[PDB]
């Protein structure tokens, strides 16, 4: 019926899909050997989306493993959940991409190209109808940043009318991991602003800086992060994989929440992040989640929300509180906090309650909006892109593949029209 | 003889539909069962169910609704229901795609390829019964489902049946309050189907639903099924006369006959009353005169509107319970006297009297007490014309610059239909407040 | 008698002010008046224009021939 | 327009005395 | 009077059209008879009386019309009193346009 | 302190009456300009109706043969 397929790349993308896989399976009752052990009603019926029918109720991955180096794939299959999935879908090549996008999309995207279209053609042709297609990935290297933005191209370009949703992860300029990781991300958000749908922003240090002030965490590693964001994930698909009284999909939110094209970028958010002895001192109720879903401190974003103003909020609630809290609060929050959103366009929060709960959380809630804070990654990428385009260094490692540098003149000039709109709706006046 | 056909669209419409049913059943003594177990102790059902169900040749009751939703999601949930074995699969048609808040979609790319399936539905139904006087079509505007796909089925019912009464019963968007954000989109284009292509409408919220319930109910933590518990009892309250008798029948056409003075003015106020929980119909004397002038009480409408703004030209009263006809009367000769409720210096008078004797049935579990009496209002006055108002206003500074209209371009959908839409408003306000004008 | 002279100026200015959200009440319906005419009446001009010139350009080399 | 337009104009007339008392009170203060 | 024919305009019971108000059975039970309403309920119109006195005849009773002391009377300056009198001008007008100036009468 | 006290309340009161004040001046101005507008507006009304007596005659021309 109305299933997703999910797509990996990038050896933090596949990390962070490994981690969701085993947060859902263990969600939902399943076991690491592959049968059923859950307890629950509506883990049967919709488990369908991310699974798939097979003899002796075995219910299997939908998900496409995509990597230049083999060693993340023995990483990720001597797990405790690594032995469930598909090893066709790990389609792995013979040479690394060194951080390359330029070579990466050149050499090792072009031979080992087919075998993931034919993987992924099967695989679609295996269900009746599907909506979308969800690949997480990152843009710090070549796996991620090379091959996912031509794999989303590919699949838009075969298929027009599918969901292509996003979770690349944003680079910073105080916590880096390429030398020339502003040249990957100006090449990367061409074609995310050019052939994606949509797509969220995620960052590591925020993350990293959350899990320090809030849950005080002895040894915060990159498993946490991984399943803080395998549970935002989890929080939006909830809408589908759990249906309660106000359902929503993909595709209406990526609608209600996106005024243009050009603009797709959102910023996530999960409401309940607390230490480990504050848990059992705790009041659960809808104020506080409206405070900590609507304060900087909350939101996992390396920038001040406050500089500018909000665009399209929605808030999808994960529990059995209620309606009438969520409309009070927003109405009294734009009333009272009327300088941090766009005057012109009234009701920018939108209302979405999933009546299942999570396993093992009673309470739980995410946060999905646009609010006016990228600017300035967007401003900062543009600032030390041109200063690395000045004088052309590192640049002869691009030029040795065969691509020219006037791709890199096109992207910048870009970057400068879509920073100018930006800056020039931030100041969205209602008139002269 | 008086049966009708009842349209439920969109979720809202299959929950209303669904409490509706499960009101008349427990109403009529129907169990959920779909036959009569009852064998040792009777609790009644000796009437006239033919209105609503259909009697079998082995004693099963067939309700008659039309339960169509874009989303499977709703037809599932209801499927999984206590009540699966009452009605037929049949009648719960499932889709792959839905609009979910969306206009253009549900009325092009959704909603015109189910059609054949609906409509040989509905000729199925009607051609089961005997006599057709009008239909219970349940949407909602918000909702895409419930307003394109409703749109594109009542102009085809419009087009094949110009004898049958048209009614509609949907969810106006509070301007205080509100779920989505493109409810006006669909709203202003919803509007004018309504308008040039049927004969009443009935338009509510949920916010005066929570002021009442806060205030009268008194609760603190309210759900929708309260909502849908009232609104089922308007709906059985207005037709009570079809399913029993009394001193004086109103059918739905000795109502709507009068009910629409205008062609383009036919958008009645509803009045439910009295709506109260369990400790307040206990230590509160009940007549008619109080709840009759509780009634014009804008605390006690289901539409925010202040009626001391305009004025009053048609005015429907219906009762149902135990009612005196001298109380009626003294009730009568008390507002025509009173100088707050505000009328034309054209009508002196005008109105109807509905003499049910069944009184209204309670639920188990629900917070309605057992009331001896009940009556419902239903009103037309000009002071409502303000929504339609700040409709117009909300759609203008939204289409300044059009906000989220890409999509719908996209999609496919003229554009000069806005300002069509904007402008068969503006002439129906227009209209409104030239009628309001007296000499 | 001075503090007595400060609450009357006090509350004359509530009093004006309580008074001037008034006009900008008064502003609202203005600016609804500029809802009235502004965009439906150019959004017709202007499509009437258009459509105008096409089909005069189309019966007029239509005759000429 | 109403008695509301005609007080607004004359009090938009005399903002020019409500801003002299208004500085008057400041620099007393 | 002007009051108490002002108030009964402004609310509900007590200056109704009594023409249609039932009546009452009492006594012990149900034992003797029916109430009876005997008073304005058949549809009388009672017009406004008023009452003053002149000049040299109240000075001869005692006082020119003297005022009583300036401090005491707060209910005849009374905010709510003051406010009354200049909403229900409508009402007051309906009553009685026959505002009466009489001390000057003697002959 | 009864002063202090007034002063602080008549500040903070001020303080937001000041806020409104330059909001609702630059309100009424563009709203005079956007009637300026309407007027414009109008004005294209006229010329179109001046262009469509033009094809109402040409097309009388055209019709004549």
């Amino acid at each position: 019926m109305r299933e997703i397929v999910h797509l990996q790349a990038g050896q933090c993308g596949n990390q962070i899909g490994a981690k969701f896989w085993e947060v859902i399976s263990d969600e939902h009752g399943i076991d690491p050997t592959g049968t059923y052990h859950g307890d629950s009603d509506l883990q049967l019926e919709r488990i369908n989306v991310y699974y798939n029918e097979a003899t002796g109720g075995k219910y299997v991955p939908r998900a496409v493993l995509v990597d230049l180096e083999p060693g993340t794939m023995d990483s990720v299959r001597s797990g405790p959940f690594g032995q469930i999935f598909r090893p066709d879908n790990f389609v792995f090549g013979q040479s690394g991409a060194g951080n390359n996008w330029a070579k990466g999309h050149y050499t090792e995207g072009a031979e080992l190209v087919d075998s993931v279209l034919d993987v992924v053609r099967k695989e679609a042709e295996s269900c009746d109808c599907l909506q979308g297609f969800q690949l997480t990935h990152s843009l710090g290297g070549g796996t991620g940043s090379g091959m996912g933005t031509l794999l989303i191209s590919k699949i838009r370009e075969e298929y027009p009318d599918r969901i292509m949703n996003t979770f690349s992860v944003v680079p910073s300029p105080k916590v880096s991991d390429t030398v020339v990781e502003p040249y990957n991300a100006t090449l990367s958000v061409h074609q995310l602003v050019e052939n994606t749908d949509e797509t969220y922003c995620i960052d590591n240090e925020a993350l990293y800086d959350i899990c320090f002030r809030t849950l005080k965490l002895t040894t915060p590693t990159y498993g946490d992060l991984n399943h803080l964001v395998s549970a935002t994930m989890s929080g939006v698909t909830t809408c589908l994989r759990f249906p309660g009284q106000l359902n929503a999909d993909l595709r209406k939110l990526a609608v209600n929440m996106v005024p243009f094209p050009r603009l797709h970028f959102f910023m996530p958010g999960f409401a309940p992040l607390t230490s480990r002895g504050s848990q059992q001192y705790r009041a659960l109720t809808v104020p506080e989640l409206t405070q900590q879903m609507f304060d900087a401190k909350n939101m996992m974003a390396a920038c001040d929300p406050r500089h500018g103003r909000y665009l399209t909020v929605a808030a999808v609630f994960r529990g059995r509180m209620s309606m009438k809290e969520v409309d009070e609060q927003m109405l009294n929050v734009q009333n009272k906090n009327s300088s941090y959103f766009v005057e012109w366009i009234p009701n920018n929060v939108k209302t979405a309650v999933c009546d299942i709960p999570p396993r093992g959380l009673k309470m739980s809630a995410t946060f999905i909006g646009n609010s006016t804070a990228i600017q300035e990654l967007f401003k900062r990428i543009s600032e030390q892109f041109t200063a690395m385009f000045r004088r052309k260094a590192f640049l002869h490692w691009y030029t040795g593949e065969g691509m020219d540098e006037m791709e890199f003149t096109e992207a910048e000039s870009n970057m400068n029209d879509l920073v100018s709109e930006y800056q020039q709706y931030q100041d969205a006046t209602a008139e002269e | 003889m008086r049966e009708c056909i009842s349209i439920h669209v969109g979720q809202a419409g299959v929950q209303i539909g669904n409490a509706c049913w499960e009101l008349y059943c427990l109403e009529h003594g129907i169990q959920p069962d779909g036959q009569m177990p009852s064998d040792k102790t009777i609790g009644g059902g000796d009437d006239s169910f033919n209105t609503f169900f259909s009697e079998t040749g082995a004693g099963k009751h067939v309700p008659r609704a039309v339960f169509v939703d874009l989303e499977p999601t709703v037809v599932d949930e209801v499927r999984t229901g206590t009540y699966r074995q009452l009605f037929h699969p049949e009648q719960l048609i499932t889709g792959k795609e839905d609009a979910a808040n969306n206009y253009a979609r549900g009325h092009y790319t959704i909603g015109k390829e189910i059609v054949d399936l609906v409509l040989d539905r509905i000729r199925k139904l009607a051609d089961l019964c005997t006599g057709l006087q009008g239909f219970l079509i349940f949407h909602s505007f918000g909702g895409g489902t419930g307003s394109g796909f409703a749109s594109l089925l009542m102009e085809r019912l419009s087009v094949d049946y110009g004898k049958k009464s048209k009614l509609e019963f949907a969810i106006y968007p509070a301007p205080q309050v509100s779920t989505a954000v493109v409810e006006p989109y669909n709203s202003i284009l919803t509007t004018h189907t309504t308008l040039e292509h049927s004969d009443c409408a009935f338009m509510v919220d949920n916010e005066a639903i929570y002021d009442i319930c806060r205030r009268n109910l008194d609760i603190e933590r309210p759900t929708y099924t309260n909502l849908n518990r009232l609104i089922g009892q308007i709906v059985s309250s207005i037709t009570a006369s079809l399913r029993f008798d009394g001193a004086l029948n109103v059918d739905l056409t000795e109502f709507q006959t009068n009910l629409v003075p205008y062609p383009r003015i036919h958008f009645p106020l509803a009045t439910y009353a009295p709506v109260i929980s369990a400790e307040k119909a206990y230590h509160e004397q009940l007549s008619v005169a109080e709840i009759t002038n509780a009634c014009f009480e804008p605390a006690n409408q289901m539409v925010k509107c202040d009626p001391r703004h305009g004025k009053y030209m048609a005015c429907c009263m219906l009762y149902r319970g135990d009612v005196v006809p001298k109380d009626v009367n003294a009730a009568i000769a008390t507002i025509k006297t009173k100088r707050t409720i505000q009328f034309v210096d054209w009508c002196p008078t005008g109105f109807k009297v509905g003499i049910n004797y069944q009184p209204p049935t309670v639920v188990p579990g629900g917070d309605l007490a057992k009331v001896q009496r009940a009556v419902c209002m239903l009103s037309n006055t000009t002071a409502i014309a303000e929504a339609w108002a700040r409709l117009d206003h909300k759609f203008d500074l939204m289409y300044a610059k059009r906000a989220f209209v890409h999509w719908y371009v996209g999609e496919g959908m003229e554009e000069g239909e806005f300002s069509e839409a904007r402008e068969d408003l503006a002439a129906l306000e227009k209209d409104y407040e030239e009628v309001g004008v007296d000499s | 008698q001075e503090k007595n002279k400060l609450i009357a100026d006090l509350k004359g200015l509530k009093l004006h002010y309580a008074s001037y959200e008034p006009t900008i009440r008064v502003l609202h319906e203005k600016h609804h008046a500029l809802l009235k005419e502004k965009m439906l009446t150019s959004l017709e001009r202007d499509r009437a224009v258009g459509k105008i010139s096409g089909l005069q350009a189309t019966l007029k080399n239509i005759d000429m021939g | 327009q109403s008695l509301s337009f005609m007080e607004a104009l004359a009090k938009e007339d005399t903002d020019a005395a409500v801003q002299s008392i208004l500085y008057r009170e400041n620099y007393i203060m | 009077e002007v009051i108490d024919r002002a108030l009964p305009t402004q609310h509900d019971g007590k200056a109704t059209s009594w023409f249609w108000s039932p009546l009452e059975y009492l006594g012990d039970e149900m034992t003797g008879l029916l109430m009876t309403k005997k008073k304005t309920q058949r549809g009388l119109v009672e017009p406004i009386t008023h009452i003053r006195k002149p000049l040299s005849i109240q000075v001869e009773t005692g006082l020119p019309a003297q005022k009583d002391a300036w401090y005491r009377y707060t209910w005849d300056r009374s905010l709510f009193l003051i406010y009354r009198r200049k909403e229900l001008q409508s009402i007051m007008a309906e009553l009685d346009f026959s505002q009466q100036d009489i001390d000057g009468l003697e002959v």
